[PDB]
């Protein structure tokens, strides 16, 4: 995209000489009047967003109603293009440091292109006017850091507020500019932020539902996928993109549940136990287990291991967590790790042995009250009892078949994890 | 003709004075293959079953 | 003595010593110092076409023959000085950055600070000294801890004024 | 609580952490023993396990 | 017949192999063809392991324009991968150099050079760079020299 420049003075003199020779009339003063009108450098003689008078329009009609005259007109048009190109960049450079927002550039674009409607100089088949404006946009992107940062913030704000049409207008402006801030990174970041907030809004504090990640993914798709596909321009049926979006949703769901696992296991159980089964379908790596247990132990000890908490409720919540994690983890290795971390605190409390064995044998409260000097919560006692009592935790032809069905059908610190 | 082997730039607790000295005096007096094996075969529990 | 002579601008004495260098039998550790001494001397004279071809050969052979990372660092920054001194330090931006983050992990503060000054110096010969002043202001506290860089650090301050 | 987030503009690297931590000499009745150094006020200021 | 396998897999006999190539998003591809002069056995005689060089996602690589296609799916995958580490900001030196506004190596250098002159030899030099057959931020260079030549002063 090489553009030539031949100085303001030279082209002005060339324009004056050509007009004087071709027209043989004193339109040079008028020609000076028009060029000032198209020139944005002088704010007094230009348009100032005002339509021209009859004089300007008539002269344009004269300019735009043999071969030597035709080519002379062609160089005159080329010289006018150079002058207009010269004027716009100089004006743009005069106000280059004054640009801090997108709305500034369109109003300047409108400011520059206001005379363009009244005087046609740009060929329809040649998108020259687009070329230099894209060139200036590319430069503004690649020279003005604060403008680049403002665009990032503006696009992020617009996509947070569901201002989709303007966001699309922003993106086309970016792809037209072809600057160092490619739209692909922006919409990825905008999409990633939007899905996270939507996930935070929807799948927080709710655990009693089943296959709810399907519901949230479906709800989000119905609400924004068409707009997002329009923004990107990719076909609506992009399978791989939807799969990656789904993979991010479940990753977010894993992250939130890890953060909330304490309240999930302590309070919401057993009502949230269904979510635990859904969680069991998701965790696959050792790091996930370690993060879950270290987070769970952190919150548990922060709240439960206070000696200020009643020992009866402490054990009651403790066993509630044990069964919850056992349902979550059939192996029970996490239970062992939780166990090994928590026992010294249990030995710290003194009445734990008596009350627990009495809970084991379901002793009546009267015997408890005879020799125990601290109140024991009866509704806790019944609840722990109910949890404790929860118990949801031909003869020759078959030998040929079973020997094939059992031996050919290939099935693909101690144990302490009973 | 120079088979320059690439030195593995491996890289956390700094510990204390005594622990380091105890370590050195204490030290004074296949794993990769198996680690590969867990990667050479994967995506199933067949190898453990056959062993 | 030669290094002190270089500091006191006694070019005649150091020049005579380099003549002894090429025909002496020297230990490797000694060899590097004289090898490092020569490049520093050539910088002061002003000829950089010879030194630039000379410094790169040294560092290239300072990584294959002997894996001396410390002497590699000292040679690299000399080349950085040669470039920015010739009003073109922008070529060194890829080189300086790759060392910064590399030594951030290592954690040697002296390495981290020296590259900061070089980074500051390149930014001021661009015409963007505004942000260079902003960066140096925040880090001024931790760069005065090292003595021998203070002379360079102080001198840059009057330049900003 | 101080929040000292890592910033590129902060090149003020720390070396005390790289240096090995000091220790203390305390002698009991049986013999002279060696313990890791703790600041006199570190017991109530140390990073909680909790 | 093209045979696609995972990394820790037992390739067939070396003498029957004609070429092998590695392609994956990230590390730039490496493809070697075995002619009659050298067999795979001789190539792997020193060792059965071949090393690959890392590609670089450097800010300096993308001065003004992106030659990279930057597909939406891989970009989303990379952001998700980065967020996984982040879950497990201006903390990177590349952001620092981005904040400094000195990403464009050439544009910065010429701005320093044009600061003042415009000697004929150097003037033709910048013009030669402006009219380069192939380069990057050519329009940026063209538009600076226009600013220097006929801009405010």
């Amino acid at each position: 995209q090489i553009t030539p420049t031949r100085d303001l003075k030279v082209i002005t003199d060339e324009l004056q000489t050509l007009s004087s020779y071709i027209f043989h009339t004193n339109i040079v003063d008028d020609l000076n009047s028009l060029l000032t009108w198209m020139s944005p450098n002088d704010a007094k003689s230009n348009h100032q967003l005002r339509p021209p008078s009859l004089r300007i329009k008539n002269i344009i009609k004269v300019l735009f109603p043999g071969n030597t005259n035709k080519e002379l007109q062609l160089q005159l048009f080329s010289t006018l293009k150079e002058f207009y190109i010269f004027q716009v960049r100089y004006h743009f450079f005069l106000h280059f440091n004054n640009i801090n927002y997108l709305k500034d550039i369109q109003r300047w674009e409108n400011y520059y292109e206001f005379p363009l409607r009244y005087v046609p100089i740009f060929d329809v088949n040649v998108n020259d006017w687009a070329l230099e404006l894209n060139s200036l946009r590319h430069y503004l992107l690649n020279r003005n850091i604060k403008f680049k940062n403002n665009l990032r913030t503006r696009l992020d704000k617009l996509i947070m507020d569901d201002d989709f049409d303007l966001a699309d207008n922003l993106i086309q402006w970016l792809k037209s500019a072809n600057g160092s801030l490619s739209s692909t990174e922006l919409i990825v970041n905008a999409l990633y932020s939007k899905i996270n907030k939507f996930c935070e809004d929807n799948m927080s504090r709710v655990w009693n539902k089943r296959f709810m990640i399907m519901e949230t993914f479906n709800k989000f798709i119905n609400q924004y996928w068409s707009q997002f596909s329009k923004l990107v321009g990719c076909p609506e049926d992009d399978h791989e993109l939807t799969t990656t979006v789904f993979n991010c949703f479940e990753s977010n769901f894993l992250r939130i549940r890890t953060n909330e696992i304490f309240d999930i296991c302590v309070l919401a159980y057993p009502d949230s136990k269904v979510t635990l089964l859904e969680l069991r379908k998701i965790m696959k790596d050792f790091k996930d287990y370690t993060n879950i247990v270290t987070t769970f132990l952190s919150d548990f000890k922060k709240y439960i291991l206070n000696p200020s908490v009643t020992t009866v409720d402490a054990l009651l919540r403790y066993v509630k967590t044990i069964k919850a994690f056992l349902v979550l983890d059939p192996t029970g290795r996490c239970l062992h790790s939780i166990t090994t971390f928590v026992k010294p605190y249990f030995q710290e409390r003194k009445h734990l042995v008596n009350v627990l064995l009495y809970a084991m044998l379901d002793l009546p409260e009267e015997e408890l009250k005879e020799k125990i000097n601290f109140n024991v919560d009866m509704k806790a006692l019944l609840s722990l009892v109910d949890t404790l009592h929860d118990s949801d935790i031909i003869r020759h032809a078959m030998l040929y078949e079973h020997i094939l069905n059992y031996y050919i059908a290939w099935v693909p610190k101690s144990s302490y994890i009973k | 003709c120079k088979v320059p082997l690439a030195k593995n730039r491996s890289s956390k607790k700094p510990s204390d004075i005594y622990s380091i000295l105890s370590e050195i005096v204490k030290s004074a007096s296949g794993r990769s293959l198996k680690l590969n094996a867990g990667l050479i075969f994967s995506e199933d529990k067949r190898f453990t079953h056959v062993v | 003595v030669a290094f002190k002579a270089l500091e006191e601008d006694d070019f005649l004495k150091v020049k005579q010593y380099l003549l002894k260098s090429e025909s002496l039998e020297l230990d490797y550790d000694q060899k590097i110092n004289l090898k490092y001494l020569r490049v520093k001397y050539l910088v002061k004279i002003g000829d950089y076409d010879l030194s630039m071809r000379l410094i790169n050969q040294y560092v290239k052979e300072c990584c294959e023959e002997v894996a001396d990372s410390n002497w590699r660092f000292k040679f690299e920054i000399e080349s950085i000085n040669v470039l920015l001194l010739s009003d073109v330090g922008i070529r060194s931006l890829p080189k300086i950055i790759k060392l910064i983050d590399e030594y951030k992990e290592i954690g040697n503060p002296l390495r981290c600070v020296i590259l900061l000054l070089k980074l500051c110096e390149v930014l001021i010969q661009v015409g963007k000294s505004m942000e260079a002043e902003c960066l140096i202001s925040c880090n001024l506290s931790t760069i005065l801890e090292f003595p021998f860089v203070r002379k360079k650090t102080d001198e840059l301050l009057e330049s900003l004024s | 609580p101080l929040r000292y987030e890592p910033n590129n503009r902060d090149f003020a690297c720390n070396i005390i952490d790289d240096l090995p931590k000091l220790i203390r000499f305390v002698k009991d009745s049986k013999r002279i023993n060696i313990v890791p150094y703790t600041q006199p006020n570190s017991l109530w200021r140390g990073p909680d396990e909790d | 017949v093209i045979r696609e396998i995972s990394t820790p897999c037992l390739l067939p006999d070396f003498s029957k192999i004609k070429s092998i190539r590695v392609k994956m998003h990230g590390y730039f591809p490496l493809e070697v063809n075995f002619t009659k002069d050298y067999s795979a056995s001789d190539f792997f005689s020193g060792g059965t392991i071949i090393y690959i060089q890392r590609k670089s996602e450097s800010v300096f690589e993308n001065k003004a324009s992106f030659r990279n296609v930057e597909d939406i799916h891989v970009a989303l995958k990379r952001k998700a991968a980065e967020s996984k580490n982040y879950s497990r900001g201006n903390t990177t030196s590349s952001q620092l150099v981005e904040s400094l506004g000195i990403q464009d190596l050439t544009m910065v250098e010429l701005d320093t050079l044009l600061s003042a002159a415009l000697t004929d030899s150097e003037s033709y030099n910048l013009g030669l760079l402006c009219s380069d057959k192939n380069s990057g931020d050519i329009l940026d260079c063209q538009l600076e020299l226009w600013y220097k030549s006929f801009g405010p002063h």
